[PDB]
């Protein structure tokens, strides 16, 4: 998974 | 949520998970320098992206990967739709910032980019010949983030159908006859197929920045660009 | 413009191009950009024809029509495309005697992912059962506006205007088939919103096209030459 | 012009 799969569920 | 909100309901939601403009670190400009202004400040604002579609009703239903997946296809044609829409009350002019406001002659500094700028500067045009209302806004920069990747589903369509109910609920109340409603549902969603090509354009130009090396990007940034192959 | 909404899709009906052929001859990159630029050519000549009928359009100048159709040929193409292979699930009918499904895209690079999208849009039109008379009018739509954006202003008007006149046929044929008035301005904005990735498609293929001039891989036509020159 | 400019014109 990228970066922008933690950004956006912990979000 | 999403699709049980009433009309007024869905507008005041989308107003109030509204991203804030932002401002540039601006301040003579150089191809470089202004790839790394509009660079730096494009990261900054998906930031607040990525905060602002965690609070579109519909989106926060979809599975993380679809979320991903579809922010990854959207993210420039949000931002795109952004700038236009901040550089409504500035004709011949793109507001990137509130200290980032862009002539022609200055898109000129970039190579490639003066293209961009003209279509951006159409389009900008075209919202303010048609009196594009904000809440008229916040229904088209969620169309757009919730269809541009859908066919890259059955709830995400039916969340479509939703806030168009809602656009058209705003022409009606706003006096416009049903043909007239209908009419300026199409003139606005037609805009998008030009915003679309408006991000591939943008989406080759940066991408050829990064290949030339005339400006280093961040991470986030160059997982957005590298969705896109 | 003074024509009723029926006569609207008769017009557009009675203009309709020719479903061509390729030839009836295991693929190689060569063979397959040869046999769909062939192909692509050979549809643009009969596009020009069908454009001029288009209701509206040939009362531009001849500047603006060139310009329209420089903008438009791929997305033209693309939806056609799509529309001939609505019967045919994961497949693609380039001709009749050309049926191609996703396997096939991988005998050239970078095809197969423009495949899958091709046949993304073609299952989409095959969910909301798209009518011949819907398709017609998007296609003259992608036509008038894809291209648009002093005397230059009363020029954009005729085309918003033109535009006005589709949107109300295609409300016109939903109106007719009982849609709610609701149904209708949701299925108006369904068919719309897919112009966005007909859009999307076209870049892409655009793109491929000239990457795949730039390889010497295939002979293109001074037409088919002209107009990816264009973008 | 172009190519596409005569044929539209003819
Ligand atoms: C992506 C580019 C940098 C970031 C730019 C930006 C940056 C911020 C913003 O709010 C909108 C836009 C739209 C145009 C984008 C540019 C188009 C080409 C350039 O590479
Ligand atoms: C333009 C391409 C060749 C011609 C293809 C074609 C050829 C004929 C046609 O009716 C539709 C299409 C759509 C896809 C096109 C292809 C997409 C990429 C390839 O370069």
């Amino acid at each position: 998974h990228k970066l922008l799969h933690k950004l956006l569920q912990d979000s | 949520l999403a699709l049980s909100l009433t009309a007024d309901q869905m507008v005041s939601a989308l107003l109030d998970a509204e991203p804030p403009i932002l401002y540039s670190e601006y301040d003579p400009f150089s191809e470089a320098s202004m790839m790394g202004l509009l660079t730096n400040l494009a990261d900054r604002e998906l930031v607040h992206m990525i905060n602002w579609a965690k609070r579109v009703p519909g989106f926060v239903d979809l599975t993380l990967h679809d979320q991903v997946h579809l922010l990854e296809c959207a993210w420039l044609e949000i931002l795109m739709i952004g700038l236009v829409w901040r550089s409504m009350e500035h004709p011949g002019k793109l507001l990137f910032a509130p200290n980032l406001l862009l002539d022609r002659n200055q898109g000129k500094c970039v190579e490639g980019m003066v293209e961009i700028f003209d279509m951006l500067l159409a389009t900008s045009s075209r919202f303010r010949m048609m009196n594009l209302q904000g809440e008229e806004f916040v229904c088209l920069k969620s169309i757009i983030l919730l269809n541009s990747g859908v066919y890259t589903k059955d709830h995400i369509h039916r969340v479509l159908d939703k806030i168009t109910d809602t656009l058209i609920h705003l022409m009606a109340k706003a006096g416009l006859t049903l043909q007239q409603q209908h009419q300026r549902l199409a003139q606005l969603l037609l805009i998008l197929s030009h915003i679309r090509h408006m991000s591939n354009k943008g989406m080759e130009h940066l991408y050829s920045m990064k290949c030339k090396n005339v400006v280093p990007l961040s991470d986030l940034l160059l997982e957005m660009l590298d969705a896109h192959r």
